[PDB]
C-alpha cells in the first residue's frame, strides 16, 4: 500500500513514488542522488492516529520515473512559504536537478 | 517535380497564435512550446526547451523568449541555466543569454517567467533554494542584477501602468515593489502594509491584473487587492467570492494559473469546486465563477470541464482555459462566458497557455 | 490530377496514413505538424538524403516514385504518426529502409517528422 | 527517525534481470533502458540514454553498455556520438568512449550493437550514410577500427563459436564474416556464396542464432541458413514454414527481432499473421509459431498477443516477448510454450528486451 498515492505519508507529494521506481520511501532508486533539500509535509497517521513530519527529498540525477505519479497537497503552501511548497524541483541544487522520483521521509511528531 | 523546402514561417497571422507550455513532465527533459492556431485549432509549429522550459512573447510580439536548463550530458556534465530568444514567425533560435545556475525549476506559473510593461527586461524567479528576482537586459542580451531584497519572496507581477516596475509576494504577506533604473538595476523599492494572513488565509500567487491594480484570490475563497495606481502599493480585503448557498456547498478556489480579469468590465474569472477542505487547492474547476470586481458580486457561472489554468485575450474578449491536455475557448464579451470550441490533446501536461500579444 | 498534388486536396484526407503516397512513412506527418507535404515546419531543415519507394495511386492507376525526406533539428512532433511499409525492405537495401532516421546526416539529427515527396512516374 | 540514502545496488539478482530498451519514440530524446524483474514483473531501475539509445549486457554480466548520440544543446551545437559503460548493479555511469559521429540512428533491432564472443569488443553499426562497422576496444575504451569492407552491408551477427568473428548480411544476398586480430582491426574476411534472392525472396536481418549455425525467415515464409562450423560459410535454403492450409490463408512473418532459437531442441519461434501481402511484415504477431528446424514441422502455434520482438533464454529455457509495451514470460521447455506472466506497461514505446547473461 505505500505504492499508493493515498498511502498517508504520501500526504504532500507531488512527484513520482521512489517505491515504484526501484527504490524504497526512504532509498533511492540504483544510480539516483537524494537531495539535501527538501519539502515538508504534516502528515496525520490513521493507524496511531498522531501527526508526523514528513520530508520530501527528490532523488536526482536520472530522467523522469515515470510510474506512481502523486500530486497530494495536505498543508502545501505556495512559494512565498517555499519549504511547504512542492510545485518546485527539491532536486534544484543538486549535483545534477535532473528529477527521478519522490521520498517521503518520516522525521517525528 | 516536388522538392522539400524549409526556411517557412507560422502559416497563420500573430493574431491568431497562442502558446501552450508542454512540461511532457512524463519526460521533463524534452518540455517544449506548442504554437496553436485559437480560431481552428490547427498545429502550427513548436520550440523545443529542454528541460522544464519556461515561455512568454516579446511585449512587442516579434520573440518568443524561453528559460530552461541544459547539462553537458543531459543527466552528468556542467549545468548551463539560460535565457533564449526565438524569432516568432520563423521559431527559429537565434540567442543564448546564460543565466545563474539558479532558475526556478517548477511548474508554469505565469509570475516564474516574466517582463518588465516596456519590454526592456526580463524578470525571473530564482531558488537555490534562496530565493532572489534575476534581471535580464533584453538589448545587451545579459543578466544585468540579482535582487537580493526579494529574498524569502515568491513571483513575479509586472506593474502595467509603469515601464520597469513589479511586484512581488513576500513572506510577511505583503507585497516588495522593485522600481528598475535604465541599467536594470534596482533603483528604488517599498514595502506594502501587509496584504494578507500567510497562516490563516493565504492567497494563490496568480494575480488578476488590471491596469493599475491586481487581484489576488485564496485558499478559503477571499479576495485581496494591491493598488498601484500611485508609488506606494495599498493593499485591501478580504471579500467573499461566496454567498451563503457556496458556503453550504464548501466552494474554493482551486487550480495553477487560475484567475483572470476582463479590463474594460472588471470581470474576475476564477476556477472554483465544491467540497472544498485542506489539501483541494490545485483541484480541476468545476466551475469557472466571474466576480464583477466593483460589486463584489458574482454576475455568472459556467461548468469548468476540469480547467486548471486560463488566460485572458482583452482586445478580442477571449478566455482560454486549459485542463492538462486539451485548451477551451471561450467568448467572454458578456458576463456569460459562451464555449467556441475546445482544441483536443494540444499537450500532454501543460499548466500555461497564453495568447500572442496584439 | 487533384490526387497528384496534396496542397489541392482535404487536408483530413492528406493527413492520414492511408493517403495514397504516404505508402512507405515511418514517423509524424510533417503535413500535420505546422508545414505541409513538401514544407518542413518553421524551423526544421529537410533532409539531404532519405529512403525512397513506390506508391500506386488509385485515383488515376499509375505508379510514382517517392522520396521519404525527414524535417529535421526539432524535437519530435508527435502529431499523425505512421509506420507503413508497402515495398520497404531492411537495411542490406538501404534506401529502401525506413528503421533508420533519415535525419542522420543532418546538421542536428534530431527527427522532427517526416514526408512524401512526389518524385515522378516509377 | 529515518534517513534517505543512496547507493544502493539493484534489489533482484542478476539472473532475474531482464533488460527494456524503451526508444520512448513521442520523446526520443529521453530514451531509457528499463530494468525488471521477469519472475514478478518488479520494476528494478533505469538507465537513461538520450537520442535513440542501444543497449547491451556485456557477457560477463558485470557492465550495461550503452550507444548513443548528444549535442551541446540537443538540437543544436556540436554532436558527441559514443558509447558508455554503466556498472549493472549500481546501474551508474562509469565511462564514456567517443565514437565518429555516424553510429546508426534507428530502430533498436539486436544486430545493431553487439559484441564479440570473448567480450573483448564491441561491434556496433554505423550510417553516414554509407555503412560500416565500427570496433570498440572495451578495455581501452577506444573506437580502434572502422570495417569499410562492411558497405552496403547491414547489421552484426557474432558467432558464438569464435571469439572474434562475426557475420553481416550484404546487399548481394550473401553474408561476409569479418575476423578481428587481438588488437580489433581486421585480420582477414570472407564472402559467401549468394544466401538468398533479395529482390525476390528478401529475408529479415534478425538471426535465430544457434553455437554454429544462423536461420534466417524471409518476408513470403521461406527459412534461410549459414553454416559457419567449418572455415568458410556454406549457406542454404529455402524451406517454408508454411504448410498447405497456411498457404491458402496467406501466412507470413511480421516483426522485428521476430525470432528466436531454444539451441538444445533446435526450436525456431517466429511471429506470424494471416492475410500476408506486400506492406505486412512488420504487423503485430497474430500467433508466435515453433517450428522444428531438423525435421522442418510446426510443432506448436499459440496466439501471439499482438508481439512485435522476442527473445530466447537458454539455461531456463524462456521466451519473452514484447508488444511495445507489455512485456510476456514463456516457459518454452516443452513444444508448446507455456505463458507464465505479463509485465504491463515496461515501456512506452520497446521493439527490444533482452536477459541479464546468466552462464
Amino acid at each position: 500500500e505505500v505504492n499508493s498515492c493515498d498511502y498517508w505519508r504520501h500526504c504532500a507529494v507531488d512527484g513520482f513514488l521512489c517505491s515504484c521506481c526501484g527504490g524504497t520511501t526512504t532509498t533511492c532508486p540504483p544510480g539516483s542522488t537524494p537531495s539535501p533539500i527538501s519539502w515538508i509535509g504534516t502528515c496525520h497517521n490513521p493507524h496511531d492516529g498522531k501527526d508526523y513530519l514528513i520530508s520530501y527529498h527528490d532523488c536526482c540525477g536520472k530522467t523522469a520515473c515515470g510510474r506512481c505519479q502523486c500530486n497530494t497537497q495536505t498543508r502545501e503552501r505556495p512559494g512565498y512559504e517555499f519549504f511547504l511548497h512542492n510545485d518546485v524541483n527539491w532536486c534544484m541544487a543538486n549535483e545534477n536537478s535532473t528529477f527521478h522520483c519522490t521520498t517521503s521521509v518520516l522525521v517525528g511528531l | 517535380r516536388e522538392v522539400l523546402t524549409g526556411g517557412h514561417s507560422v502559416s497563420a497571422p500573430q493574431e491568431n497564435r497562442i502558446y501552450v507550455m508542454d512540461s511532457v513532465f512524463m519526460h521533463l527533459t524534452e518540455s517544449r512550446v506548442h504554437v496553436y492556431d485559437y480560431t481552428n485549432g490547427k498545429f502550427l509549429g513548436m520550440v523545443p526547451t529542454a528541460f522544464n522550459g519556461h515561455v512568454q512573447v516579446s511585449n512587442d510580439g516579434k520573440k518568443i523568449y524561453t528559460m530552461t536548463t541544459y547539462h553537458e550530458r543531459i543527466t552528468r556534465g556542467k549545468r548551463s541555466d539560460v535565457v533564449e530568444v526565438w524569432d516568432a514567425d520563423k521559431l527559429t533560435f537565434e540567442k543564448e543569454i546564460s543565466l545563474p545556475p539558479k532558475r526556478v525549476q517548477g511548474l508554469n506559473y505565469d509570475g516564474l517567467f516574466r517582463q518588465t510593461t516596456d519590454g526592456k527586461f526580463i524578470v525571473l524567479q530564482n531558488a537555490s533554494p534562496a530565493t532572489s528576482i534575476g534581471i535580464v537586459d533584453v538589448a545587451k542580451g545579459d543578466y544585468v542584477e540579482d535582487v537580493t531584497a526579494a529574498a524569502g519572496c515568491w513571483s513575479v507581477i509586472p506593474q502595467p501602468n509603469r515601464p520597469r516596475s513589479f511586484m512581488t509576494i513576500c513572506g510577511d504577506g505583503g507585497l516588495l515593489t522593485i522600481n528598475l533604473g535604465e541599467d536594470g538595476k534596482v533603483a528604488s523599492q517599498s514595502r506594502s502594509k501587509q496584504m494578507f494572513s500567510v497562516k490563516d488565509d493565504p492567497i494563490f500567487i496568480a494575480p488578476a491584473l488590471d491596469k493599475d491594480k491586481a487581484h489576488f484570490v485564496s485558499y478559503y475563497g477571499n479576495v485581496y487587492s494591491a493598488d498601484f495606481s500611485g508609488d506606494e502599493v495599498k493593499v485591501d480585503g478580504p471579500w467573499s467570492l461566496l454567498n451563503d448557498e457556496d458556503k453550504a456547498k464548501n466552494w474554493v478556489p482551486g487550480g495553477y494559473n487560475l484567475v483572470g480579469l476582463h479590463r474594460a468590465s472588471g470581470r474576475m474569472y476564477v476556477f472554483m469546486h465544491p467540497d472544498g477542505k485542506e489539501g483541494t487547492h490545485k483541484f480541476p474547476a468545476a466551475e469557472i465563477w466571474v466576480m464583477d470586481t466593483k460589486t463584489k458580486q458574482r454576475v455568472a457561472r459556467i461548468p469548468g470541464r476540469d480547467a486548471l489554468s486560463m488566460t485572458i485575450d482583452q482586445q478580442r474578449n477571449l478566455m482560454l482555459t486549459l485542463d492538462g491536455g486539451n485548451v477551451n475557448v471561450y467568448d467572454i464579451s458578456q458576463p456569460e462566458p459562451k464555449l467556441l470550441r475546445t482544441i483536443e490533446g494540444a499537450a500532454e501536461a501543460s499548466l500555461q497557455v497564453q495568447f500572442h500579444p496584439v
